[PDB]
RNA sequence: UUUUUUUUUUUU
RNA sequence: UCCGCCGGCACCUUAUGAGAAAUCAAAGUUUUUGGGUUCCGGGGGGAGUAUGGUCGCAAGGCUGAAACUUAAAGGAAUUGAC
RNA sequence: CUGGUAAUUGGAAUGAGUACAAUCUAAAUCCCUUAACGAGGAUCCAUUGGAGGGCAAGUCUGGUGCCAGCAGCCGCGGUAAUUCCAGCUCCAAUAGCGUAAUUUAAGUUGUUGCAGUUAAAAAGCUCGUAGUUGGACUUUGGGAUGUCCCGUUACUUUGAAGAAAUUAGAGUGCUCAAAGCAAGCCUACGCUCUGUAUACAUUAGCAUGGGAUAACAUUAUAGGAU
């Protein structure tokens, strides 16, 4: 949200989740934030580099999560050459 | 579930016309009772008074409220009335005038009094607040 | 003083964090009220909204326990609610005070039409729901004031709100399903996700890994 | 038919929804006591006045920028706004007219003025002073202290011209006196 | 599986 | 015996749902309120009574008030006592 | 220096009243104006309801003792009554306030917008005429540039017309205001052509553009179109 000057206005952004794309909230205990580290050519992890993945309670609460964020990290890995 | 049809106004306005008789408010003010009791919608009524009455108070209360048996003069019709105040109902005399209003409840019992529904405002043309006061006097004659 | 035994305090307590909305970013749990104290503590305000009695019965007799209903607030975009109860008023009130700084939350606020100067109303249509209570906020235009019951009056003033229209529904006479109904509206304004959030999350490392290292220690 | 039947009159306040609000009540004193109100009934009227320019402005702001009506009643009410000392040049749209207090009206009455450009020893004295016929806002004498005084107006607040106290001939109480000490 | 009826009014 | 599809009587688990809860996979998709449609309730009594009509051999059925009276009656669940 | 109190002191101010006079008026009266009078306990003396909660205001003092009484509701009163009868003090409004059909609050009549398992509630079950409701399908696109190419209704847009008064609303210092429709410059033997705007208005009727969504009627025994 902006003013009609163009300032920022709101308090903070909240992160939405990678899967259903809901607002994750302050309270939202039950939402987690995975980072998937990166090769190198040599199998060896990158430090500093990794894709990060953000899933709202709702999701994990009905077991989706897992499948969820497999087809997310296959097709991250297939955009980032990490194979 | 309600009716939704375009063309099902009629309907609506049906329902809502015989449903509005559950209601004891509006069937109250609709069915023209008003004019069979006994201040026939009226705010006021005179009458005569004819006995002076104790009503024992309701549970758990215990007193004797004084009241005074009235006859209405347009109608005839006999009611209870409370004399409100301590001892004023020594300012009530058989065959005296008196003005009667509601109890406040508009026609229902109030407070620990059973079956009466009318207080004294006025004895004689002396407003009762002021014979309690004593600002006026009852007049002699 | 305090010693802080969770990573959030230590990290409070070491300034590594600084604004509450850092905390509220990453849903991360608060279990010490100094952190709030710490971070808008100065701007806070309490208020003791009910005592309310509670009673249970025993073979010799009836246990009376004293409940107390704080509001915290920061009129800024901040609001907390706090329920305590204890068998005398005064611990009961300072436990209050204390659960509603742990439960402060952010409140959005919105434009109703034009958007000049800061937001004035809430963003959108919310409703909460607590027990058989249901307050309803509409977003209201600049002038309108706050048309609500004193309840939902003093939680809306406290969380910066200037105007709003509201409608309840239930038995708004259980003051504390009032109360938490009108907090469970309040919280809901950042969860509704319209057309000004649907630009893509640019994730930011969370606290606990952004200074994992000084938490090693 | 009686002619004077057509005259129309209305009400100018209304009462509290609720009586006994503590916070109202102790912002209400406050109020009618800084400006020497004799009852709450003044405060009411000026916030029924306060209340009506507000929601006509709010009526207003609802319409379309280019809609006539709006362009139309908005200068008039930024207009009359300006004439009585409410808005400044500079608070040159309708947005500002919501943030009018009723202080802001306040502070337009006869009485307030009288006691600010230093007339009055105290507001009870400037009430005293208008209801007694001290004072004029042009060429016309004014003893009603609820007169807004508008902005051109204010320059010319002065003593009436027949009073002890903007001319000659002294009050009755100071006439007794000097002829008791003529003997 | 014998038999076992009752406890003035208000208030704590 | 095994794997499936349709239809049916049910059951178990679960809440991301609802609910005042008990509970409900329909009692969900409801203040973010609108798929179509019938019936039907409006605090508790008086009362399913009076009166009129209608059906019935009868018993009674259907339709169905008012005067008056009253601050609760009532639902779910908690603790205790029994 | 800054504030609050005092039937302590001190002088100032003034209208309620009174009254020459003028003014007003058909004539009077009132208002406005104004000679002479008119305030210290400024006796020129403010009242109506309340003080447990809802709901602002006393665990004050005396009396009564489930009596008398209060109390819209919940409740007070049984010998230590914040609740009655009184004194004091305090609170609300204030020249007003109390008491005895109708609106809101009432999403407790619910079209917007309520309910029907257990709170009041779905006919024992099925058929069924009125009523209400009713699946999909018939001309889209580009080129260009409002313009060119390949039966009856509902509904919506626009216009006319649609008494005033009342409502909203523009202007205007009746001393202010409720009002009213006035009025303003300058004292010119006058002027502002002075103003006395504008908006709103269910349904139904009249005229007009649109042809999505809908309703009624029709289709093939060709007795059809040309
Ligand atoms: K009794
Ligand atoms: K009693
Ligand atoms: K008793
Ligand atoms: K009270
Ligand atoms: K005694
Ligand atoms: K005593
Ligand atoms: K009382
Ligand atoms: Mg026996
Ligand atoms: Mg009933
Ligand atoms: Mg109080
Ligand atoms: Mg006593
Ligand atoms: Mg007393
Ligand atoms: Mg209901
Ligand atoms: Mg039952
Ligand atoms: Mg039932
Ligand atoms: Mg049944
Ligand atoms: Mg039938």
């Amino acid at each position: 949200m902006q003013n009609e000057e163009g300032q920022n206005v709101d308090l903070y952004i909240p992160r939405k989740c990678s899967a259903t794309n809901r607002v994750i909230t302050s309270k939202d205990h039950a939402s987690v934030q995975l980072n998937v580290g990166h090769l190198d050519d040599k199998g060896l992890y990158i430090p500093g580099s990794f894709t990060t993945f953000a899933l709202c309670g709702f999701i994990r609460a009905q077991g989706d999560a897992d499948s969820a964020l497999d087809r997310l990290w296959q097709k991250k890995k297939v955009e980032a050459r990490q194979q | 579930g309600k009716t939704r049809g375009m063309g099902a106004g009629r309907k609506l306005k049906s329902h809502r016309r015989r449903q509005r008789w559950a209601d004891k408010s509006y069937k109250k003010s609709h069915l023209g009772n008003e004019w069979k009791k006994p201040f026939a919608g009226s705010s006021h009524a005179k009458g005569i008074v004819l006995e002076k009455i104790g009503i024992e108070a309701k549970q758990p209360n215990s007193a004797i409220r004084k009241c005074a048996r009235v006859q209405l003069i347009k109608n005839g019709k006999k009611i209870a009335a409370f004399v409100p105040n301590d001892g004023c109902l020594n300012y009530i005399e058989e065959n005296d005038e008196v003005l009667i209003a509601g109890f406040g409840r508009k026609g229902h019992a109030v407070g620990d009094i059973p079956g009466v529904r009318f207080k004294v405002v006025k004895v004689s043309g002396v407003s009762l607040l002021a014979l309690f006061k004593e600002k006026k006097e009852k007049p002699r004659s | 003083k305090w010693v802080p035994v969770t990573k959030l305090g230590r990290l409070v307590k070491d300034n590594k964090i600084r604004s509450l909305e850092q905390i509220y970013l990453h849903s991360l749990p608060i279990k010490e009220f100094q952190i709030i104290d710490t971070l808008i503590g100065p701007s806070l305000k309490d208020e003791v909204m009910k005592i309310m009695p509670v009673q249970k019965q025993t073979r010799a007799g009836q246990r009376t326990r004293f409940k107390a209903f704080v509001v915290v607030g920061d009129g800024n975009g901040h609001v907390g609610l706090g329920v305590k109860c204890s068998k005398e008023v005064a611990t009961a009130i300072r436990g209050a005070i204390i659960l509603a700084k742990l439960s402060v939350i952010p409140v959005r606020r919105g434009y109703w039409g034009n958007k000049i100067g800061k937001p004035h109303t809430v963003p959108c249509k919310v409703t909460g729901k607590c027990g058989s209570v249901t307050v309803r906020m509409v977003p209201a235009p600049r002038g309108a004031g706050i048309v609500a019951a004193r309840v939902p009056k003093k939680v809306l003033q406290f969380a910066g709100i200037e105007d709003v229209f509201t409608s309840s529904r239930g038995s708004t006479k259980t003051l504390g399903n009032f109360v938490k109904a009108t907090f469970d509206c309040l919280m809901k304004t950042y969860g509704f996700l319209t057309p000004d959030f649907w630009k893509e999350t640019r994730f930011t490392k969370s606290p606990f890994q952004e200074y994992a290292d000084i938490l090693s220690k | 038919v009686h002619v004077a039947f057509y005259r129309n009159y209305g009400k100018t306040f209304k009462k509290p929804r609720r009586p006994y609000e503590k916070e109202r009540l102790d912002a209400e004193l406050k109020l009618v006591g800084e400006y020497g109100l004799r009852c709450k009934r003044e405060l009411w009227r000026v916030q029924y006045a306060l209340s009506r320019i507000r929601n006509a402005a709010r009526m207003l702001l609802t319409l379309d920028e280019k809609d006539p009506r709006r362009i139309f009643e908005g200068e008039a009410l930024l207009r009359r706004m300006n004439r009585y000392g409410l808005l400044d040049e500079s608070q040159n749209k309708l947005d500002y007219v919501l943030s009018l207090t009723v202080e802001n009206f306040l502070e337009r009455r006869l009485q307030t003025l009288v006691f600010k450009t230093g007339m009055a020893k105290s507001i009870h004295h400037a009430r005293v002073l208008i209801r007694q016929r001290h004072i004029r806002v042009g060429r016309q004498v004014v003893n009603v202290p609820s007169f807004m005084v508008r902005l051109d107006s204010q320059k010319h607040i002065d003593f009436s011209l027949i009073s002890p106290f903007g001319g000659g001939r002294p009050g009755r109480v100071k006439r007794k006196n000097q002829k008791a000490a003529a003997k």
